[PDB]
RNA sequence: ACGGCCAGGGCUACACACGUGCUACAAUGGUCGGUACAAAGGGUUGCCAAGCCGCGAGGUGGAGCUAAUCCCAUAAAACCGAUCGUAGUCCGGAUCGCAGUCUGCAACUCGACUGCGUGAAGUCGGAAUCGCUAGUAAUCGUGAAUCAGAAUGUCACGGU
């Protein structure tokens, strides 16, 4: 499965500071509260760090990202 | 040029095509309308009823142009950071697989 | 724990607790008849309304034990309970035979 | 080609173009060797002479096989005698010369970018990538597995800079 | 205060022995949609037709809604199966399936869908030992929840 049986992606309270800040700025990182919460395919090239409790990682994007979760730029088990 | 590569005789004609890896089942028809019999070899008859099943080589990928793009979009997953080089930079499976050791042919030396 | 055993046993009124609007938003989903339009207007449907609407976290046990593992789809107990049920009588029809 | 696009487009214009007086400080382009890396597992005097099977069908002429200075013991050992081929092509073989790579085959594999600009080393830079030896006309799938080298650059043949950067091109290929 | 919890992520450098324990020894020879042919129960928040979709996807459809009914409903290692008659290879694809109207508010550089253009290590088991005296040494599969269907070495019948 995963297919695109799901075309788009309309989360409504995912949302209330990420599709109202366009007009905004991009002065400071929108922070993310899972592993999971994901955004817009028309908005490329934002950062949003992976969730789950000591630091932080750095998240780089580019233009050509379709496919699957944000589990690439901090790794699933890291190599500790 | 004839298959692409240099092609051993004294074997089949459809299976001449189906050298590894994208074929049969979508030349089910290619082979049975074309006229082009697998009845018989590559040579031993008209050797005018290869002229379609040679330009089958050249228009979506070669043996050339397979190692065209077998650098770029590894490249892709190197250097920028991600998952799909943490396991090639260690050499596991990356698509999720019988995940640590003891796997049989995913690895390697 | 007394914190654990109280928590997660009132599911049975707050993950059905709409139970209305529950239905009226998951079958025509299953319908193609939504319009090129009409993507949005079915997904307003139950995570911001407080997100105890899903179930992918309700797990089926014993009652006077609470074990989770040797649960059958015939009882609402247990594998401790099999051998210790029938004997004294508390389950009909189980009877040994081949 | 020594013909309409050489013979009467590269010649006039070019006097003026870098406001010079007279005629021939036009440069020409001569000579640059192969200098196939033969110091690697040199001491073999059976398969140096396979770049000489490589350079002979491809290229049309008969290599020198040049015998180097030293001895030079940290690079490699001075048993494998001969380490260099040349070869000098003719302005009458100019015209396929022009018309072999950058013509017709210029993806020797590939480049990701062909940017004229990140070398300002003075002496008529261009940016343009031929190093495989299997890139070259009438070269079959493998009866030989003649994987070698070649090595291009350019350099001035002039006195500045500026004298060779339309003189390198004739056609409007990166 | 492990009576606070919305928890600001850092548990697999391949650098080995192996409890080793289906699968072949390229020749019965290298790639399918076919045969006298499986087919019922749990089935009032379930099982999910002939599919129109199909090379192979049986989401709108729905014969069965309390099943001498049926949804996976199709099938069995047979004839003489083709061209050519005995191969570490035309069984060979491990990171480069990108990307395709199905749970549905949660698939932004990773999933079934095997279509076979590719990138291999399977050559009488010997150093010595798992262990077979009779129905045995022995290669055809599981259908169903607190009422939402990827529970693999001991699989409802191995017809030898």
């Amino acid at each position: 499965p995963r297919s695109l049986k799901k075309g788009p992606f309309i989360d409504l309270h995912l949302l209330k500071k990420v599709e109202v800040a366009v007009e905004k700025n991009d002065r400071k990182p929108i922070k993310t509260w899972s592993r999971r919460s994901m955004i817009l395919p028309h908005m490329v090239g934002l950062t949003i760090a992976v969730h789950n409790g000591r630091q932080h990682v750095p998240v780089l994007v580019n233009e050509d990202m379709v496919g699957h979760k944000l589990g690439e730029f901090a790794a699933t088990r890291t190599y500790r | 040029r004839i298959a692409g590569v240099n092609i051993p005789d004294n074997k089949h004609t459809v299976i001449s095509l189906t050298i590894y890896g994208v074929g049969r089942t979508t030349a089910q028809s290619i082979c049975a309308a074309t006229g082009v019999n697998p009845a018989a070899k590559i040579k031993d008859l008209s050797d005018e009823q290869i002229d379609q099943l040679r330009n089958e080589v050249a228009k979506i990928t070669t043996e050339g142009d397979l190692r065209r793009e077998i650098n770029m979009n590894i490249k892709r997953l190197m250097d920028l950071g991600c998952y799909r080089g943490l396991r090639h930079r260690r050499g596991l499976p990356v698509r999720g697989q019988r995940t640590k050791t003891n796997a049989r042919t995913r690895k390697g030396p | 724990k007394e914190s654990m055993k109280n928590r997660e046993l009132k599911r049975q009124l707050t993950v059905a607790k709409y139970a209305k609007k529950r239905a009226e938003l998951k079958a025509i989903i299953a319908n193609p008849n939504s319009s090129a339009e009409e993507r949005w207007n079915a997904q307003v449907a139950l995570q911001k309304q407080p997100r105890d609407a899903s179930a992918s976290r309700l797990r089926n046990r014993c009652r006077l034990t609470g074990r989770p593992h040797g649960f059958y789809r015939k009882f609402g107990l247990s594998r401790n309970k099999l051998r210790e049920a029938a004997m004294r009588g508390d389950v009909p029809g189980l009877v040994k035979a081949s | 080609r020594l013909k309409e696009l050489y013979r009467k487009e590269i010649a006039p214009k070019l006097k003026e173009e870098l406001q010079l007086a007279n005629v021939m400080e036009v440069p020409r382009v001569t000579k640059i060797t192969l200098n196939m890396g033969l110091g690697e597992a040199v001491g073999d005097k059976k398969i140096i002479e396979n770049a000489v099977a490589d350079l002979e069908k491809i290229t049309g002429q008969k290599p020198v096989v040049t015998y180097a200075r030293k001895s030079i013991a940290g690079f490699k050992i001075r048993e494998g005698w001969p380490i260099g081929v040349k070869v000098t092509l003719r302005s009458d073989r100019m015209y396929e010369f022009l018309d072999r790579l950058l013509s017709i085959s210029l993806p020797r594999v590939r480049d990701f970018r062909g940017l004229n600009a990140k070398s300002f080393d003075g002496r008529g830079n261009y940016s343009m990538g031929v190093k495989e030896q299997i890139i070259f006309p009438e070269i079959d799938y493998d009866k030989i597995d003649a994987l070698r080298g070649l090595d291009i650059t350019l350099t001035t043949t002039a006195r500045t800079d500026d004298e060779g950067r339309a003189l390198l091109r004739a056609f409007k290929f990166p």
